[PDB]
């Protein structure tokens, strides 16, 4: 068959993994429930004890497999998480699992319309006024998206604002207009 | 406009 | 003349804007309302 | 001053800002900038970095944009942000660069202000096809004996200067760019040429120096004169022929004839030879990439004559390729060979010689060749090229010693047509094989002086005429017979 | 490889190239006076 | 038709992602949203959905995620007797600014090779007028001929030459490919084909089709403009059953931008810097090139020589692939003689005593004979000197420059770098000079009368005219 | 901001900041060693992980081992106190005289001086030295380099210009040793604290002295170029002095950007060399010129790799330089030192209009009878001397005169050859081979003008050989 896109493209091997099972996933309509059991095995694969043992390169293969579908068939996944911590399993990228299940979460995120807004202050600001930055930033946005916020402050800027939505930015901050008016005067 | 005014400010300061 | 008109041009292009670093919330503000205007 | 400063500097600064997309350097190392986004962004089009900095949007690959820096990579760290400018490479283009020195990207370096341009140009524009071309038929004049006489020039060719270091290139080239000033400030208006000057790669104090002889000579306020010299980053020098070549393909769009010398491209092909291995393409002979064949010959074909239906411009190049120990069977020196329409090959053994400038009239080839002379000059010229051919097999001998000794020529020195015409005459016709050798310079020497000095009116019907006539043939053997005699 | 001395093109392919064409100019130039 | 979407662009090559309908090797696919036409042909399946292609033009201006839409075939250009006189490029457009070529029939550029039993063993000695070519090296109607040669040697004045005199004694509709030469030679070649009557461009009354890519193309265009050329060719041969001409210049482009795209395309350099393909794609276009039962194409190719080397792998490559080869050698054009033929290195393989006749053959091998023993003497004349040389060598040495300078010739398109009138010589006066030289029945004159000649007849002529003069 | 080791190969070391990850060419210092180990930022790898550049032995560091960002380029001491001192790449005294105690300090990674800087006077600078007074001779502030392979003498004719120009000069002097020997650091100290010209008692000190040598780590042999750079053009800049840079060798800065260039992950070029080499080359070079706020005699020299003066570091160090001395194994083997190639050796300022039409017509001269017998060899060497016409037997015999004659003892060679070090004023040299060049001492034997001062000694050794 052929492959169904995500709304986002991660590369390496980690996007590989990652794509597939959005495309497996989303063939028969369970991304959710796979997300909930990635970030499961996530957790269980952050345990002192598998990760000192499967991450260890000098244990067998085999055993390793045998111990992933233990636990796998113990946690009660569904077949789609069998298959993928199997093959993951199979082809050795025990190391690749938690980034496997990030790119699969930001698929997933990119799926639910959650673009990434970042807004930098010289100082931290009030949050009335950051309720009005996030309602008039969700007007750059297509109904169906969400605002997922990160606001950090550098007091280098001297003051202003620097938003970037996705990948749309601008630069409202006071440092960048005196450099602007500078190079200006001087030229 | 902070910028508009200094900018022409502190070069009248300037003189 | 011109050596002089040059170098103190430059040393007065150095001065203001090492003056008004050092010298007002209000461009939070005027930042929320100019965003705006972008649609 | 004391308050034009402010008045329409900072009034006028257009300080809107916008809604721009932009990316994220996810590394940077060796001025070879990846960057994370810029979903949009197009091959080769420059983006502007958060410190003010500027680049060329060169690899695009599935999850990043390799941004080649048009600067130091000092100031950019990882995280920043990469904005767009959505238009590709292009440099300002028009008759106010003619006095100005300018860097790869049109900018003012000898502190003159600002360029009154109001047209900008792409760097990267396809060269005119087949219809718009027309044959090379325009002499250009370099004032050089060697070069006039024996390996001439047109209106639109691309003539290669080629030799090791230190044999005399960039004397050919400045000599040729001195000459044009007898045509640009005369009446004629279309035998004005518009130089151009292209120094990659070279020390800076040299592009001092030779700004320094070019406005002495006042030979600048025709030319002009683009720097990427050594301390400049490479995208820098890989791109200056292209801009300068647009400089020039302005004007030869525009009815009006330039000249653009590129010193050098061996240098410009280094340059591209780094920016591309940091960039982690294959490299192939030497190191080079691939494509630097077609890095140098889709710049020299942007070097034509056009038609009438298209103005009847022209721009004629000169690149100038140095080789390691005379091997001209190099990589990049059998490229360039192979792209343009003749050479002019220089020797360190002819050099010390005395023979300067050490043009090599045996390797020395004009594809275009008869085509792109006058007359008088060519009636003259195919003799004295047979005869000095004839010379050189046998090294009759006199005369073939003597028209060599006619060949070697001063520095910043370039004559006239019509006095190389008439000194390459008394040359050819006999009247110097009672002459000795030693003194053959310095009966040139005195015989132009008393040429120009007393016989303005013959000289003004060769430049007028374009032929040696009966009549004129006569008068000039009168003068030569007369002057030997007083010698 | 014969003829190698004048494809080099050094100091003794030269002084060949003048030995044998001054020896058949004037070769010429006295064939044309028997003729 | 499958819709793409670029994933990478760097330099020349595009990698394009098809979610759906993988589009074949080597086919073409348009790229959507530009001024101009963009053509990418398919070069590799990397996985993935993904293709790896080679961009017919410029990639300025591209976009990742820019729609490409297969056009479920190779480049198709347009042929038939319609494209007569007109220019095309790489992909079949006009670009001499005369409008579309209206054709009834499209041809792709990638085709097989007509296999063994479609081959021809006839040959018939392709008579040129040019003293040397036709004496030593003979050319046959409707073999691979090939012109070997530096930079600046004659290549390019000798095709135009053959040009002239071949394609104007010819009524069979000849072709010329330009594959990556400058651009004033094809401005020149076209304005000559226009004075002189073979380019009609009123109440088209044509016989040569022009195809041009040349040095500013990228190297796609300037690795697929010899296919195209051929392609035009290929339909004057199959469907008309004509004698076509194919004139090519130069050949040897078409290598080098294969070698420009192969480290991009992902392959592991050879020697010299070449691709890892370039035997079997040299192969495979020049297999295309050849006479069948159907027809026949007298192929006239300029072959670059890099730095004279004749043994670089494109120049050693492309020997094996012709019939009668014509090396113009730099020393001999550093003469003054030309053409530049090297007689000791030209070869036809219809130099065949049951071919040319026992005459031709026999006359050939004396010159070719008498010139080797000249430069087995030179060495005894560099050392000793050509006074203490025997009566016996200095005469052999005598008849060998003359031979030298007889093997010259003026030709009609060189007058502007000779002003000598364009001379055409049988190959009977060829035959006979030459015998008549090395018999020795003009001892007598000087040598400087050969040179620049017809027949032995204006050689005698000169001769009186330089002992009267002189 | 503090990071940890997370590699070491080599020189490079790279780095994991946890925050504020630091700019490009900044200085990093690493926690727990017996000295100081400092790291230049040379590359960012994502994952906040920077690729520095040690410029001392990485030896005992250890994956997670603590360094700290210091916020600035590597600084180093300037000003008058630097002089009669020697200092390290790093800028710290290695003469156990205690620390540089001056007020400023300089980052030696500077920006190249602009276009409108530049000074175009082309005095000339007479050294004393026959061939390079006559054929190349130098100017006062422009860029010199003395090209030649191992052995030939580039250590030799720069200390003989240091004893000539040097100690005869008005403004400073600076040495930066680049990769050579140690004890012929040691030699070049010691020679000078006996010749007052480094003074341990008081503040009269003339020179001052930076060595990184072949001992050292690539990174350090890499930046010691750059430390007396830095260090010249404080002399430049913010004295308005006239400096004198004598560099030996710079072609070791390029052989350490090689090595480590080589770990640094960026595919090789030519000859194995680092894809950057003209780049770096150029930002290094453009910083050792005069600009109209002060001059810099720059006497550079530069090794050649296996005698191939085509390889690409000094093909590509050719370009920089106002004058070139291009010494040659082939005649040194003949004994004839210095060894300097009077048909490669080239320079600017040899013109007519600057050096006067006599000096100019003599080294034409001399350089065309040179180019004649060089053309004569090859029938010399194998159809025996006798098969040359008179002429080019005369055109031989001169020739073989003038190259005896381009000889002359230095008077640094006062100690491995014996003979007095002669200095001959430019007049004497013109004077000599004008007369050598019209043919009046066609008596004279040969071996009378091998390794002479003037003329008339030539003369007096013919006089005594008979
Ligand atoms: N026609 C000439 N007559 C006399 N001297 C000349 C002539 N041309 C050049 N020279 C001298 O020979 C030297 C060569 O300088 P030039 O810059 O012209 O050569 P180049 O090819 O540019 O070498 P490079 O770029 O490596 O320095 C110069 O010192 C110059 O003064
Ligand atoms: N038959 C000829 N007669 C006189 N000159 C010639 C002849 N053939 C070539 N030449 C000269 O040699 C030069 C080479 O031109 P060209 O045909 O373009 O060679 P190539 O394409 O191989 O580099 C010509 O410009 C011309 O001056
Ligand atoms: N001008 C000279 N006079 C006498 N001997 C010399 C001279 N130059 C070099 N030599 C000899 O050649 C040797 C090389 O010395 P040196 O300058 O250290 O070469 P390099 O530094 O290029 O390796 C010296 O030991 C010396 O004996
Ligand atoms: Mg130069
Ligand atoms: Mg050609
Ligand atoms: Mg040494």
């Amino acid at each position: 068959a052929k492959l169904v896109r995500p709304p986002v493209q991660v590369y390496g091997i980690e996007g590989r993994y990652a794509t597939a099972l959005y495309s497996a996933a989303s063939k028969q309509n369970k991304l959710e429930q796979v997300e909930k059991e990635l970030l499961r095995v996530a957790q269980i694969l952050k345990e002192p004890k598998v990760a000192a043992s499967v991450l260890n390169p000098y244990v067998k293969r085999s055993i390793k497999v045998k111990s992933l579908n233990d636990i796998t068939a113990k946690e009660r996944f569904s077949p789609l998480t069998t298959n993928l911590i199997n093959l993951l399993a199979e082809n050795g990228r025990l190391s690749n699992t938690q980034g496997v299940v990030s790119a699969f979460s930001t698929m997933m995120s990119v799926h639910r319309g959650e673009v990434p807004c970042t807004v930098t202050s010289a100082s931290p600001l009030e949050e009335a006024t950051l309720s009005e930055l996030k309602t008039v930033l969700k007007s750059f946005l297509s109904q169906g998206q969400v605002l997922k916020l990160e606001a950090k402050t550098d007091p280098s800027i001297l003051g202003g604002m620097i938003v970037r939505i996705g990948e749309k930015y601008v630069d409202m901050s006071v440092k960048t207009k005196i450099q602007k008016l500078g190079r200006a005067m001087r030229e | 406009q902070k910028l508009f005014v200094d900018k022409i400010r502190e070069y009248k300061s300037k003189r | 003349q011109n050596m002089m008109r040059r170098k103190e041009q430059e040393h007065m292009i150095n001065w203001v804007e090492k003056h008004v670093v050092q010298s007002t919330i209000a461009k939070c503000i005027a930042d929320l309302k100019l965003l705006a205007k972008k649609a | 001053e004391m308050s034009s400063i402010l008045e329409e500097r900072i009034l006028g600064a257009d300080t809107s800002v916008d809604l721009e997309e932009t990316g994220r350097v996810l590394s940077i190392g060796d001025g070879i900038a990846r960057v994370h986004g810029l979903r949009n962004v197009q091959a080769e089009e420059m983006v502007e970095f958060s410190s003010g900095l500027k680049g060329m949007s060169l690899n695009l690959e599935p999850d990043n944009v390799g941004v080649v820096v048009f600067g130091n990579d000092k100031l950019i760290k990882e995280g920043d942000i990469v904005k767009r400018t959505g238009a590709i490479v292009d440099v300002p283009v028009g008759e106010e660069l003619l006095g100005r020195v300018v860097d790869a990207l049109g900018n003012a370096i000898d502190g003159k202000g600002p360029i009154g341009s109001k047209t900008r140009r792409r760097v990267g524009l396809k060269a005119p096809g087949i219809i718009p071309r027309i044959s090379v038929r325009e002499p250009m004049q370099t004032g050089i004996k060697a070069v006039d006489s024996l390996v001439p020039i047109g209106r639109g060719q691309r003539e290669l200067i080629i030799g090791d270091r230190q044999t005399g290139k960039t004397s050919i080239a400045i000599d040729t760019i001195i000459n044009q000033k007898r045509f640009n400030d005369g009446s004629d208006e279309k035998k004005k040429l518009y130089c151009i000057y292209v120094a990659i790669g070279q020390k800076r104090s040299t592009v001092a120096q030779l700004v320094k002889r070019l406005t002495d000579a006042d030979a600048m306020k025709y030319t002009i004169v683009v720097s990427a010299t050594a301390s400049d980053a490479a995208p820098l020098q890989y791109l200056a022929p292209y801009s300068g070549c647009s400089m020039g393909e302005y004007f030869r769009d525009n009815g009006k004839h330039a000249l653009i010398i590129y010193d050098d491209l061996s240098k410009q092909a280094v340059a591209y030879r780094q920016m591309s291995l940091l960039l982690r393409r294959p490299p192939g002979r030497e190191a080079y990439p691939g494509d630097v064949f077609y890095l140098h010959s889709r710049l020299l074909e942007r070097a034509a004559k056009m038609n009438d239906a298209f103005g009847g411009g022209s721009l004629t190049a000169l690149p100038v390729i140095e080789t390691q120990a005379g091997d001209v069977s190099a990589y990049i020196p059998t490229n360039v060979i192979s792209i343009t329409d003749g050479q002019i090959f220089l020797e360190t053994e002819l050099f010390y010689k005395g023979i300067r400038p050490a043009i090599n009239v045996g390797l020395s080839v004009s594809r275009v060749g008869s085509a792109a002379q006058t007359r008088a000059m060519k009636q003259v010229a195919g003799t004295m090229k047979l005869e000095l051919a004839q010379y050189r097999e046998v090294a009759l001998l006199s005369r073939g010693v003597r028209l060599t000794e006619l060949l070697k020529q001063g520095q910043y020195s370039p004559m006239a047509i019509e006095e190389q015409v008439a000194v390459i005459y008394a040359g050819v016709r006999g009247y110097l094989d009672k002459l000795e050798p030693s003194k053959i310079t310095k009966f040139e020497n005195a015989f132009l002086s008393h040429v120009v000095s007393q016989h303005q009116a013959l000289l003004g019907t060769i430049r007028a005429d374009g032929k040696i006539s009966e009549q004129s043939d006569a008068k000039l053997k009168e003068i030569v017979t007369n002057f030997l005699a007083g010698f | 490889g014969a003829g190698s001395i004048r494809e080099a093109g050094g100091a003794f392919g030269k002084r060949e190239q003048a030995e044998e064409e001054r020896y058949f100019r004037a070769q010429s130039r006295e064939q044309l006076a028997a003729l | 038709a499958a819709t793409g979407r670029i994933v990478a662009v760097i330099g020349a090559v595009v990698d394009v992602q098809f979610d759906e309908g993988l589009p074949p090797i080597l086919n073409a696919l348009e790229v959507q949203g530009r001024e101009t036409r963009l053509v990418l042909e398919v070069a590799q399946h990397l996985g993935e959905s993904t293709v790896r292609t080679i961009a017919m033009d410029g990639t300025e201006g591209l976009v990742r995620g820019q729609k490409v839409l297969d056009s479920g075939a190779p480049i198709k250009i347009p042929v038939g007797p319609e494209t007569l006189g007109r220019i095309m490029n790489v992909i079949g457009e006009p670009i001499d600014e005369r409008g579309p070529i209206k054709t009834k029939q499209f041809a792709p550029i990638h085709a097989e090779a007509p296999e063994f039993m479609e081959m021809s063993v006839e040959q018939e000695i392709l008579v040129t007028g040019i003293k040397v070519v036709d004496l030593l090296a003979p050319y046959a109607k409707g073999g691979k001929i090939g012109l070997f040669g530096g930079a600046g040697v004659g290549k390019t004045v000798l095709i135009m030459e053959l040009i002239n005199n071949v394609a104007k004694a010819h009524g069979g509709y000849s072709v010329f490919a330009g594959v990556g030469e400058r651009t004033r030679e094809g401005n020149d070649l076209y304005h000559e084909m226009i004075e002189s009557g073979v380019i009609n461009l009123k109440d088209a009354t044509s016989k040569v089709a022009l195809v041009y890519g040349q040095m500013n193309e990228p190297p796609g265009a300037r690795a697929r403009v010899a296919l195209t050329g051929l392609t035009v060719a290929e339909y004057f041969r199959d469907q008309e059953g004509q004698d076509v001409l194919l004139f090519i210049d130069n050949i040897f482009r078409f290598t080098q931008a294969g070698s420009e795209v192969s480290a991009l395309l992902g392959r592991i350099p050879s020697a010299v810097g070449y691709q890892p393909t370039l035997a079997t794609d040299m192969g495979t276009m020049q297999e295309r090139i050849t006479t069948t039962k159907k027809g026949s194409i007298t192929s006239v190719q300029a072959i670059y020589v890099p730095a004279d080397d004749l043994t670089d792998p494109a120049p050693a490559t492309t020997f094996a692939h012709l019939d009668a080869t014509t090396v113009l050698s730099r020393a001999i054009a550093e003469l003054g003689i030309y053409p530049a033929v090297d007689p000791l290195d030209s070869t036809s393989r219809i130099m065949d005593p049951n071919i040319v006749g026992s005459e031709h053959y026999d006359v050939a091998r004396g010159v070719q004979k008498i010139l080797q023993d000249y430069k087995s003497l030179q060495d005894i004349i560099a050392i000793l000197g050509m006074d203490e040389l025997s009566e016996e060598d200095k005469l052999t040495v005598s008849r060998a420059r003359k031979i030298q300078r007889f093997l010259s010739q003026p030709f009609q398109v060189a007058e502007v770098f000779t002003g000598h009138m364009g001379k055409l010589v049988p190959l009977k006066e060829t035959i006979k000079g030459f015998q008549q030289i090395l018999a020795g029945e003009y001892d007598h004159l000087p040598e400087q009368a050969f040179y620049m000649v017809g027949p032995i007849e204006e050689a005698v002529a000169k001769a009186d005219k330089l002992a009267e003069e002189h």
